RNA sequence: CGCGGGGUGGAGCAGCCUGGUAGCUCGUCGGGCUCAUAACCCGAAGGUCGUCGGUUCAAAUCCGGCCCCCGCAACCA
RNA sequence: AAAAAUGUUCUAA
RNA sequence: UGAAACUCAAAGGAAUUGACGGGGGCCCGCACAAGCGGUGGAGCAUGUGGUUUAAUUCGAAGCAACGCGAAGAACCUUACCAGGCCUUGACAUGCUAGGGAACCCGGGUGAAAGCCUGGGGUGCCCCGCGAGGGGAGCCCUAGCACAGGUGCUGCAUGGCCGUCGUCAGCUCGUGCCGUGAGGUGUUGGGUUAAGUCCCGCAACGAGCGCAACCCCCGCCGUUAGUUGCCAGCGGUUCGGCCGGGCACUCUAACGGGACUGCCCGCGAAAGCGGGAGGAAGGAGGGGACGACGUCUGGUCAGCAUGGCCCUUACGGCCUGGGCGACACACGUGCUACAAUGCCCACUACAAAGCGAUGCCACCCGGCAACGGGGAGCUAAUCGCAAAAAGGUGGGCCCAGUUCGGAUUGGGGUCUGCAACCCGACCCCAUGAAGCCGGAAUCGCUAGUAAUCGCGGAUCAGCCAUGCCGCGGUGAAUACG
């Protein structure tokens, strides 16, 4: 193990933040446990929408959530009433005026975050590992993406002896800067320990 | 030396003041 | 000996002197920096997740 | 040592322990926990019993040992020595 | 109670003769080298000399008794 | 043209 | 000439990929050599073994465990030990029943926790000139479902990390060879810091690596001119202080700049030797960045997570103790053994950082730690702040000392509920070992080593001599 995170590398060069806004010293980790808190709910309630990334702006007594998802209609619900149903509740735990929005993502295949899920739940309801790989990396580059990598690392079948398994088309350059490489990473909790699931994706260098 | 608290020299060394070193 | 002692952490105590950080999103009693609320490790996590507002990996 | 313009330090709750048995024609035996807690000449001819951890050791109080601290009279660790 | 020799660090041997000074090799303990051990290298500790008694200012050393342990001898019928 | 001995049993994931 | 009993589940042949060799050849790394400073001896600081202990929690184990997890163990932390306590519980969502509360101020006992208690007074929509009767945040008592476990397994695991190694490598697709493992490519000639590039070639390409893109430093430009700066005229209590200006220095964003682009020489080429310009030359110096894999490496005690395990106890609260013990042994460091030094006084020159129960100017008390006053600063403005070695002047004169600052007595200061175990600092006195360290052993190739000081994280305080940074002064040496 000695691999840097492709996000945080790029952070600042392809990589913007997920949280943006600036605090003194004086309230930072107010916002930041804020900001956690936020988060934990929508990754929960937002698990089955295909949740991709939580964007989290704030400037005075209110906080922007953006919520990129592969279905919205499952976070919006009923014309807009299980939408507000988290804009509501997630102004319980804010006290601020939360305003929440959805933005649709173009391709959920390109999406880095979204394949790691895949794969992870595909391993909980006991497919073949190998096959299920292969299968991911096969999508992400039939939907144009410069080259993508899966990965798989715990007890592979239920296997008693732990184990890695991976597979990968056209190119992942990790030491290049300019590169886009969206990152995600998924866990996959079995009946025999957990397993995890790593996603690469080369979008293009810029 | 550094060591000697009793003087101007080894109280550069802990950081503090006194006698054997006034501001 | 954890959860009790994140809760009491998180309570006031008989004496000020008896209060003690602990990491918020992990628990951690060492190496919790004040600026964040978090250890060193969960520190590590979020800032490489880029939930972290405007810190970035340093070199020099 | 303790910055006299603060008082000498006794936790009360000891303190009242000993006023009582003068008062009333001392002496019970007094067990107490407090091994920081002055000794003050309200407790010459006394004994208190310290608890040092494990167990409260009997301490006959003299003149001669105002100045200190209880604990200072019932030690922690028990050595004799190495094989 | 026939004649010899011997008893001293843990083992095996000097030192006794010529009274004052305990020594040598291994072993034992601390360090070092080695991935580790051995070898090797650097340090250190351990013997009131079988025992009782005598001579002497002073006894492992000299003298007498006892204990222990090996060796020799025991012929003429 | 070479100072210098050795590495307990099962297991090789 | 030539058996048998008994016994094994193999013994074998060639070839393949590796690993290894006190085989070879060619290369590289502070690997040795050349140097300079240390460690190993001393006293002390810290980590560990061992012993001890009621407990001295637990993990880390050659390199790559040992100032490591610990970037702050007096209580807390705390996971250990003793004793006193709790039992749907400190914590989660759910269900009931009785209260019917919500919340805030007490009281008795007790070390505290705890147990026993005492006050007042809840809206929600309701029927209201009535009793109010209900219901509801949230409380509380009994009953359950369940919580809880830093208990075990890193040899069941994810994640993250160390390591080999910033070493130059590891492979794939098609084609070709081979019965097959597998080979070829990736080998060979040359070149590079490099599987870097060139030429060759049953191979032709491709991917992960290398490089590059990114950050700091070095020169120049644009853009800005306060809180920063002051070149030149005016004042000026003589302080950039006021006018005034942004030139400069700086500050911080965007750009330029170096590519073997140019000349000589070599070479088939890639390249290599030297030159010129140029702040900078051959990747300018430093960072970030770590291939396929290895080590059943490390971490269930950061977290997550399968399984096993405990359930008035292996959970939870408290107080006290312990983690700081000490016949010993090892690692990492601090301070030194002196005169290229020590001491006092005077006097210069940094950088990066931090600072609203914060940093504290200046003022008086005090030998001092500090205390009391008390401006300024939400900080290019005010403060931490003095930087130190250095420069000057003077004192010590080779002594266990005017070297060294351990140990111990007394007296204080401060943070803290509280400094007995077990804090840091200050002052009087005490003034140990140590005369340059056996066998052995470490780091560093340049603004490096060495030496000097400064700041930050953790943090009430602090056992920091540790770590992460920062500049000041500034070498020696490399034949090989
Ligand atoms: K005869
Ligand atoms: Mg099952
Ligand atoms: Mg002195
Ligand atoms: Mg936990
Ligand atoms: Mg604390
Ligand atoms: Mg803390
Ligand atoms: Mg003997
Ligand atoms: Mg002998
Ligand atoms: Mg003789
Ligand atoms: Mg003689
Ligand atoms: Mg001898
Ligand atoms: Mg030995
Ligand atoms: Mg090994
Ligand atoms: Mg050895
Ligand atoms: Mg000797
Ligand atoms: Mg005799
Ligand atoms: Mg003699
Ligand atoms: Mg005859
Ligand atoms: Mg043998
Ligand atoms: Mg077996
Ligand atoms: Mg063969
Ligand atoms: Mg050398
Ligand atoms: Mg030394
Ligand atoms: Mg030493
Ligand atoms: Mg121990
Ligand atoms: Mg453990
Ligand atoms: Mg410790
Ligand atoms: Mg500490
Ligand atoms: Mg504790
Ligand atoms: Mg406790
Ligand atoms: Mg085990
Ligand atoms: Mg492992
Ligand atoms: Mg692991
Ligand atoms: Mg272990
Ligand atoms: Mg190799
Ligand atoms: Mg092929
Ligand atoms: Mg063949
Ligand atoms: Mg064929
Ligand atoms: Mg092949
Ligand atoms: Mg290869
Ligand atoms: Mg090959
Ligand atoms: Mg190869
Ligand atoms: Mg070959
Ligand atoms: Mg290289
Ligand atoms: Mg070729
Ligand atoms: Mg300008
Ligand atoms: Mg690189
Ligand atoms: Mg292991
Ligand atoms: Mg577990
Ligand atoms: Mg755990
Ligand atoms: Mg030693
Ligand atoms: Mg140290
Ligand atoms: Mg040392
Ligand atoms: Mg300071
Ligand atoms: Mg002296
Ligand atoms: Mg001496
Ligand atoms: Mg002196
Ligand atoms: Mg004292
Ligand atoms: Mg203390
Ligand atoms: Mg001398
Ligand atoms: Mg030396
Ligand atoms: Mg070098
Ligand atoms: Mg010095
Ligand atoms: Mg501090
Ligand atoms: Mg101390
Ligand atoms: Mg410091
Ligand atoms: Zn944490």
């Amino acid at each position: 193990g000695n691999k840097i995170h492709p996000i945080g590398f790029r952070l600042g060069i392809t990589r913007d933040w997920e949280s943006r806004w600036y605090a003194g010293k004086k309230q930072y980790r107010h916002l930041l446990l804020e900001d956690q808190r936020i988060r934990g709910l929508l990754e929960k309630e937002l698990y089955s929408a295909g949740l991709a990334r939580v964007d989290i702006e704030r400037a005075a007594d209110n906080v922007a959530v953006t919520v990129h998802v592969a279905k919205p209609g499952v976070v919006i619900g009923r014309g807009g009433e299980r939408i507000r149903v988290l804009r509501e509740e997630l102004a319980k735990l804010t006290g601020k005026n939360v305003a929440l929005n959805v933005q649709e993502v173009q391709n959920p295949n390109l999406s880095a975050p979204l394949v790691a899920q895949r794969v992870a739940e595909q391993i909980e309801r006991r497919f073949a590992v190998r096959r299920a790989i292969k299968q991911a990396v096969q999508r992400v580059m039939e939907s144009g993406a410069k080259g993508a990598k899966v990965i798989v690392s715990g007890r592979i079948g239920g296997a008693e002896q732990a184990r890695t398994e991976w597979a990968a088309q056209g190119r992942v350059p990790l030491h290049t800067l300019r590169a886009n490489i969206d990152y995600g990473f998924a866990l996959a909790r079995t009946t025999y320990g957990v397993l995890g699931v790593k996603a690469y994706i080369f979008l293009g260098e810029v | 030396g550094k060591g000697d608290r009793r003087t101007r020299r080894g109280k550069i060394w802990r950081g503090t003041y006194g006698k054997y070193r006034p501001r | 000996a954890r959860k009790a002692l994140i809760e009491k952490a998180k309570r006031t105590p008989k004496f000020k002197v008896r209060a003690y950080t602990r990491c918020v999103r992990c628990g951690r009693a060492r190496s919790v920096y004040r600026f964040f609320g978090l250890c060193r490790i969960c520190l590590r996590e979020l800032a490489h997740k880029g939930q972290l507002p405007g810190v970035r990996k340093a070199s020099w | 040592p303790r910055s006299l313009k603060k008082g000498v330090f006794v936790d009360d709750h000891l303190l009242e322990k000993v006023l009582e048995l003068n008062a009333k024609g001392e002496k019970r035996l007094i067990k107490t926990w407090s091994r920081r807690s002055t000794i003050v000449p309200e407790m010459v001819g006394h004994t208190i019993a310290v608890y040092n951890g494990k167990q409260h050791v009997p301490v006959y109080i003299t003149e001669n040992m105002v100045g200190h601290k209880l604990g200072e009279f019932a030690p922690t660790r028990t050595y004799r020595g190495h094989g």
